[PDB]
């Protein structure tokens, strides 16, 4: 299924994923496409942070959500 | 969680090692300075490191589309300046490794208007996002923990207890 992923710049990244798909592996797809390693990425959806270890049906993630993909902070 | 506040970090691009410090010195009993740490970060990156840590300082972006790179031999260095800033994703994982903890870190970010406090969880293995299914420890005298408000500065999180 396909979902989006909105950058705080203003990009949209589509991705394919399926339900089951852990957020570790959904952070992996993001490298794959925008070279961001893992450890730098944030993902939000309807408010909340999502946890590595848990999947994307169990944040009752469907077709065509947008996730906001947000960055690790620098300071200093 | 209650029992925290933000203390006081230096004013310059080393807040990340002083933030560190100074929780570690608190959770764990030990006094290291912030250019220690910062030794500790060149030690890792003369010798032989791996994949992932040349992956990382080749591959850093931020929030607004900066796009950061340097070699590993550049790096040996540059970490030894003042001025190059220490990131949780790569020198806290470093740290980690080196004192056998995990690292806390809470991030101030706005998505669509909402404000929200992530927490971040790393160790010599990688970052992973916590909360409520991979709960950060309070307890943990091998936990240290650090803020960044979002104004480009960490603070160490400090137990008003100790």
């Amino acid at each position: 299924m396909q979902i989006f992923v909105k950058t705080l710049t203003g990009k949209t990244i589509t991705l394919e994923v399926e339900p089951s798909d852990t957020i570790e592996n959904v952070k992996a797809k993001i490298q794959d496409k925008e070279g961001i390693p893992p450890d730098q990425q944030r993902l939000i959806f309807a408010g909340k942070q999502l946890e590595d270890g848990r999947t994307l049906s169990d944040y009752n993630i469907q077709k065509e959500s947008t996730l906001h993909l947000v960055l690790r902070l620098r300071g200093x | 969680p209650d029992n925290f506040y933000v203390g006081q970090a230096i004013g310059n691009g080393s807040c990340f090692f002083d933030s560190f410090r100074q929780s570690l010195e608190q959770q764990t009993g030990e006094q290291v300075t912030a250019e220690k740490l910062r030794n500790d970060c060149r030690e890792f990156a003369q010798k032989n490191p791996p994949k992932w840590f040349t992956n990382a300082i080749v591959n850093s972006h931020d929030n607004n589309g900066q796009h950061r790179s340097e070699t590993v031999d550049n790096y040996t260095a540059d970490i030894m300046r003042n001025s190059r800033w220490g990131d949780p994703d790569v020198e806290g994982r470093i740290l980690c490794e080196k004192y056998k903890v995990k690292l806390h870190v809470i991030e101030n970010q706005t998505v669509d208007n909402q404000d929200l406090s992530l927490h971040e969880l790393i160790d010599n293995s990688g970052s992973k996002s916590a909360g409520e299914y991979n709960k950060v420890d309070y307890d943990d005298s091998s936990t240290v923990h650090i803020i960044n408000k979002g104004g480009l500065h960490f603070e160490p999180l400090l137990d008003r207890n100790k």
